[PDB]
RNA sequence: UAGCGGGCGUGGAUCCCUGGAUGUCCGAAUGGGGGAACCCGGCCGGCGGGAACGCCGGUCACCGCGCUUUUUGCGCGGGGGGAACCUGGGGAACUGAAACAUCUCAGUACCCAGAGGAGAGGAAAGAGAAAUCGACUCCCUGAGUAGCGGCGAGCGAAAGGGGACCAGCCUAAACCGUCCGGCUUGUCCGGGCGGGGUCGUGGGGCCCUCGGACACCGAAUCCCCAGCCUAGCCGAAGCUGUUGGGAAGCAGCGCCAGAGAGGGUGAAAGCCCCGUAGGCGAAAGGUGGGGGGAUAGGUGAGGGUACCCGAGUACCCCGUGGUUCGUGGAGCCAUGGGGGAAUCUGGGCGGACCACCGCCUAAGGCUAAGUACUCCGGGUGACCGAUAGCGCACCAGUACCGUGAGGGAAA
RNA sequence: GCCGACCCGCGAGGGCGGCUGGAGGUAAGGGAAGUGCGAAUGCCGGCAUGAGUAACGAUAAAGAGGGUGAGAAUCCCUCUCGCCGUAAGCCCAAGGGUUCCUACGCAAUGGUCGUCAGCGUAGGGUUAGGCGGGACCUAAGGUGAAGCCGAAAGGCGUAGCCGAA
RNA sequence: AACCCCCCGAAGCCAGGGAGCCAAGAAAAGCCUCUAAGCACAACCUGCGGGAACCCGUACCGCAAACCGACACAGGUGGGCGG
C-alpha cells in the first residue's frame, strides 16, 4: 500500500511551470499526509523530497439533462526534490 | 481462462509465500500506478490493461 | 438467465413477414432485445454516420435484426420445433424427428 | 420513588368530592391524583459501614431481618454501594 | 448506455442460488472529543534514515450478572432498529348529552418502557346452583338479554351451548447429608450446593408393615431422517394458398390435448415463440419431531405421628381501581394508609350479614397449539387505468416551501 | 374524434351515411355500481379580458470616431462630458459556495439590445512551523464519573471534559 | 534616478504610564518559583551542532447584481483605512 498515495500527475501549464524548478505537482489520495506523500513519492521515484505542499481541489459541479451533479473531490500536493535531482518519468 | 492459471501459480507463492502474497502484491501496484500514469497522459495506454491488473491484486490480496 | 431461447450462430429460416420464406445464417443473437440477425431485414440508413472518425461510414443497408420468434431453426426436414434430448452424459438438441 | 424490600411504587388514583345524603341520594365533582407510599430512611450498621435505606414504613422491619441474614454472610473489603446489592 | 478506446467466452465466460472474502467514514457508535460522516490520543507490534513526524495492524466506552484474593482481572450478556400487530406504566379534548358539571367520547388519541415471530393468558383459594363443570386463549351463540345509568344521553356483561386448539410442568416449607462463617463451641444459627417435596377424592415430611425389578409411560431438550425454502430442468401437436406493409385474418386439408390458463410475434395463433397440464431437481445454507431414536423426568397400598404446606400476606378498616356495578343492599379481584393472624379444629368463595350446605386451596415461577398483524414473497379480482390508482407508473418523499418540526408537487 | 338538411323515439337516446382514426369492441336477456354537473367566492389545467395599456426599479448624463461582428444606442478601444471620493474607493469578519481565469457560445436568464455577462460547454485556478483554527487555556453556558431527585421518558449536579472576537 | 532638508502631527506605540472618581471594575494555562513521590549514570537548566515540524482554511463576492429581503429589489448587514 505505497503505490496508491500517488494518484497521476496533474498536467497544466502551471504544474509544467515548476518542472524547471523543483517542483513536481500530482494528484495524491485526500486522506494523505505531507509526511506520507513524502515517503510515498521518495520511495516511488528513488528521490529525497525537502518539502511537501497540499491542498484540495473542492470538485466542481457538472450536470446533464435534469440530472444534476458534482465532481469528486481531490488533493493537489506538490513535492520540492532535493537539489539537482530531477525525474524523467515526469519530464515528457 | 486468466483465473485458473494465475491463482494456482500464486499458492505456487509458497516458497516465501505470505511474504510473497505481500511482495508481488507490491510489485502488481507499482504497475498499476505506472500503467495510470500511462493512462492520464494518453498517449500511453489502452485500456483494459488496468482492470486486468487491479483484479489480479484482488486475487493476490488473497 | 432465462433469457435464453430459439437458437444462436447457426442456420434458419424466417416465417417472418417481409422476409417470409428466406433462409439464412444468423450471424447474430442479441437477447437483451429478443432479436436475432440473419440476412432478412435490412433496410437503408441515409445516415452519414454518427461519430467523426472516419470521414465516410455508410448508406449501408446493415442487417435489421429480427424479432427472434420470426425465426426457426431447420434441418433434413427444413424448419422444426427443437426438443431436448439427454445423451449419456451432456444435452443434444434433436429435431421434429432428426437431430442436431 | 419506590424500591427496596419494599417494592411498592408510588400509585395515581382519583379523589372524588361528594355532595349528599346516603338517605336521599349522594352526588360529586370528580378528579385525578397521586397516591404515595409512606416512606423512610433506614439507616443500619452491617458489617463495617452504615448502609441505608429508602422504604415503605411498612416494611421498616424486612431491613431488620434482612440485616440478619447477612450476619451469615461473607463480607468486607470496601463495599459500602455493593453491601446493599449483597442484601436478599 | 449508445459512443470513443480496448477486452473476455464450450480450457464453459456473462448471469442466477449457497457459503466465504474484502468492507474507508458516520451512525447504538463504544479510546477521547465533536457542530453525524470530522478532530485528537494511551498501550503493544510494523513501515520510512526514523528519536522528533507520519502512516499501517491490533487493542482501550458504559452497565448488568457470574467467577476471582479487597483488587487487577476473565467470561457470558445488554445498548440500537423494526410497517402493523402485542403487553405494561401514564392518558386527553373536541364531541354526545340538542346548555352543562356526573356521565359520554375512551382507557380511545397520543407519550413512555418492554416483548417478538407474535404478544398476552394459562393448569382454579375458578365457575354458580346442576349433589354440575374442570387450564388458557380465538370464533359462533347466549344478548342488546342480566344489569349499569344526572334510571338522562348512553353503557353493557357472565355461566351455558356450538366450534378451533389441545398439555401439562418446576419449585418454597418440613426432613436428611454436606461445605463455608458468625460466634456466647451449641444436638445452633445463618448463608450456598445436593437429596427429598409439590397436592384438594387434601397433600407432603418423618416412623412402622407390604411384591417389584427385567413393569411400562415419556417430553416442550438433544440427535438422524423425510418433507419444504433459497438456482433450475423436461414438456405434446401445422403446412399450403390467399388479402395485406405485416397473418395469427379468410380458405383447404391435418394434428395435439392430464396441456383450449395467460402472454408475445408487423392484425385476430391450442399446433410459431414463452408458457400451460403432468413430472423431475440441491453440493451448499435455512427450515424441519412429520417419521425415528435417545436422554431429563415420572408412576404403589395401610397404619401412627400432628413436623410442613409460600407474611407485613390473609384478615379488618380508611382512600381508590377493575367488573355490567356511577356508593348502591355492594360482594368479588387489585392496592396507597393504619392495625395484623393461623398451617388443614388451617384458610378463601358461593353479591351486605348469620346459620346451614357446597366449591376451591392465596400470598413463588414456566408452558406449545388454536389468535393478532403485513415491512416482505406470491396468487386472485362483476379493483384503478395517468385530474384514476399509492403522495410517487416518470430519477419522489424528490423539486420547491419553511429557522425547524414539517409541508410536498408536476411530469 | 369531426359533419349531416336522412331515418326511428314524446324525450333522455338509438340508428345510417361521409371524413379522421388505426386495435380494439361486447347482441338478445339478466346482474352490479366510484353511473349523467352550469353554477358550490368549488378543485386541477388550459386559454381569454383589461391592452399593445401601467410599467421597464433612484433625475449622477451624455456625445462622437474607430474596431468587432449575420446583426450594435446597448460589446472592445479612443477622445470629450458627468457622478462618488468617512465613498459610490481599499482591507478584514460573517454568509455565500466556483460566482475566479481562460477558450468557445447566445436558446433561455439579463425588465430593451446583446457579439456582452455574474448565463450555457470545457479546461485551468486556492501551495503556510511563523496568518487563522486544531495536536494550548479558561468565560457564560453546556456536558457530567460521584451523588441527589423523578410513574417512564427525564431533572439537578461535584471532579473532570467541551465551550472564544 | 534622486532617495535631503524643514514643519504639522495622532484616538496608534512605549503600556502592566500618570491623576481623579465610585458604580469598585473575568477566569485558567503559558511563564517564574517551591518543594513531594521518584530519580541524582537520571533529570532539569544555557550554548552549539545535526535532525524533525503534522491536520483544516487560503479562489471569488463581501454596504452588495455573489450575504438577509420570492427579483441584477432605492431596504438591511460587525471591524480597519478613508488623501
Ligand atoms: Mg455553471
Ligand atoms: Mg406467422
Ligand atoms: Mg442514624
Ligand atoms: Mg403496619
Ligand atoms: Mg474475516
Ligand atoms: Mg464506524
Ligand atoms: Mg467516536
Ligand atoms: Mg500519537
Ligand atoms: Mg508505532
Ligand atoms: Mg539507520
Ligand atoms: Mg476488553
Ligand atoms: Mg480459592
Ligand atoms: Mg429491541
Ligand atoms: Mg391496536
Ligand atoms: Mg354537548
Ligand atoms: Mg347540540
Ligand atoms: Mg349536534
Ligand atoms: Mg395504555
Ligand atoms: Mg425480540
Ligand atoms: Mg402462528
Ligand atoms: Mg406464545
Ligand atoms: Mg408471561
Ligand atoms: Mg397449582
Ligand atoms: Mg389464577
Ligand atoms: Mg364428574
Ligand atoms: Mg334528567
Ligand atoms: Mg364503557
Ligand atoms: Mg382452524
Ligand atoms: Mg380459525
Ligand atoms: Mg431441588
Ligand atoms: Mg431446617
Ligand atoms: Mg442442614
Ligand atoms: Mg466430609
Ligand atoms: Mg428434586
Ligand atoms: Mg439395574
Ligand atoms: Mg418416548
Ligand atoms: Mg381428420
Ligand atoms: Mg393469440
Ligand atoms: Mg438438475
Ligand atoms: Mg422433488
Ligand atoms: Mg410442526
Ligand atoms: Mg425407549
Ligand atoms: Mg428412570
Ligand atoms: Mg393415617
Ligand atoms: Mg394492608
Ligand atoms: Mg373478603
Ligand atoms: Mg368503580
Ligand atoms: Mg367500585
Ligand atoms: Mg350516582
Ligand atoms: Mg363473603
Ligand atoms: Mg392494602
Ligand atoms: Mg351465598
Ligand atoms: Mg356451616
Ligand atoms: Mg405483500
Ligand atoms: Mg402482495
Ligand atoms: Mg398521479
Ligand atoms: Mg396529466
Ligand atoms: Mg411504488
Ligand atoms: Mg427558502
Ligand atoms: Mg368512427
Ligand atoms: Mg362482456
Ligand atoms: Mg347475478
Ligand atoms: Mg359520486
Ligand atoms: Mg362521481
Ligand atoms: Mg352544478
Ligand atoms: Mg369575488
Ligand atoms: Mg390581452
Ligand atoms: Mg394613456
Ligand atoms: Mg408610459
Ligand atoms: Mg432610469
Ligand atoms: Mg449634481
Ligand atoms: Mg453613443
Ligand atoms: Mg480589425
Ligand atoms: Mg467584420
Ligand atoms: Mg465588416
Ligand atoms: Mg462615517
Ligand atoms: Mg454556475
Ligand atoms: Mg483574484
Ligand atoms: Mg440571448
Ligand atoms: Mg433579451
Ligand atoms: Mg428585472
Ligand atoms: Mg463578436
Ligand atoms: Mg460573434
Ligand atoms: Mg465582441
Ligand atoms: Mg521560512
Ligand atoms: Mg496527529
Ligand atoms: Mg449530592
Ligand atoms: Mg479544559
Ligand atoms: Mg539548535
Ligand atoms: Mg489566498
Ligand atoms: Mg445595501
Ligand atoms: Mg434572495
Ligand atoms: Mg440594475
Ligand atoms: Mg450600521
Ligand atoms: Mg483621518
Amino acid at each position: 500500500t505505497a503505490y496508491d498515495v500517488i494518484l497521476a500527475p496533474v498536467l497544466s501549464e502551471k504544474a509544467y511551470a515548476g518542472f524547471a524548478e523543483g517542483k513536481y505537482t500530482f494528484w495524491v489520495h485526500p486522506k494523505a499526509t505531507k509526511t506520507e506523500i513524502k515517503n510515498a513519492v521518495e520511495t516511488a521515484f528513488k528521490v529525497k523530497v525537502v518539502k511537501v505542499n497540499t491542498l484540495h481541489v473542492r470538485g466542481k459541479k457538472k450536470r446533464l439533462g435534469r440530472y444534476l451533479g458534482k465532481r469528486p473531490d481531490r488533493k493537489k500536493a506538490i513535492v520540492q526534490v532535493a537539489p539537482g535531482q530531477k525525474i524523467e518519468a515526469l519530464e515528457g | 481462462m486468466k483465473l485458473s492459471e494465475v491463482r494456482k501459480q500464486l499458492e505456487e507463492a509458497r516458497k516465501l509465500s505470505p511474504v510473497e502474497l505481500e511482495k508481488l502484491v507490491r510489485e502488481k501496484k507499482r504497475e498499476l500506478m505506472e500503467l495510470r500514469f500511462q493512462a492520464s497522459i494518453g498517449q500511453l495506454s489502452q485500456n483494459h490493461k488496468i482492470r486486468d491488473l487491479k483484479r489480479q491484486i484482488a486475487r493476490l490480496l488473497t | 438467465r432465462v433469457k435464453m431461447h430459439v437458437k444462436k450462430g447457426d442456420t434458419v429460416l424466417v416465417a417472418s413477414g417481409k422476409y417470409k420464406g428466406r433462409v439464412g445464417k444468423v450471424k447474430e443473437v442479441l437477447p437483451k432485445k429478443y432479436a436475432v440477425i440473419v440476412e432478412g431485414v435490412n433496410i437503408v440508413k441515409k445516415a452519414v454516420r454518427v461519430s467523426p472518425k472516419y470521414p465516410q461510414g455508410g448508406f449501408i443497408e446493415k442487417e435489421a435484426p429480427l424479432h427472434a420468434s420470426k425465426v426457426r431453426p431447420i434441418c433434413p426436414a427444413c424448419g422444426k420445433p427443437t426438443r431436448v434430448r439427454k445423451k449419456f452424459l451432456e444435452n443434444g438438441k434433436k429435431i421434429r424427428v432428426c437431430a442436431k | 420513588s419506590g424500591k427496596r424490600p419494599i417494592v411498592a411504587n408510588s400509585i395515581q388514583r382519583r379523589g372524588k368530592a361528594k355532595r349528599e345524603g346516603g338517605v336521599g341520594k349522594k352526588t360529586t365533582g370528580i378528579s385525578k391524583r397521586r397516591q404515595y407510599p409512606n416512606l423512610q430512611k433506614v439507616r443500619v450498621r452491617v458489617a463495617g459501614q452504615e448502609i441505608t435505606f429508602r422504604v415503605a414504613a411498612s416494611h421498616i422491619p424486612k431491613v431488620y431481618e434482612l440485616v440478619e441474614r447477612a450476619k451469615g454472610l461473607r463480607l468486607e473489603g470496601l463495599s459500602p454501594k455493593e453491601i446493599k446489592k449483597e442484601l436478599l
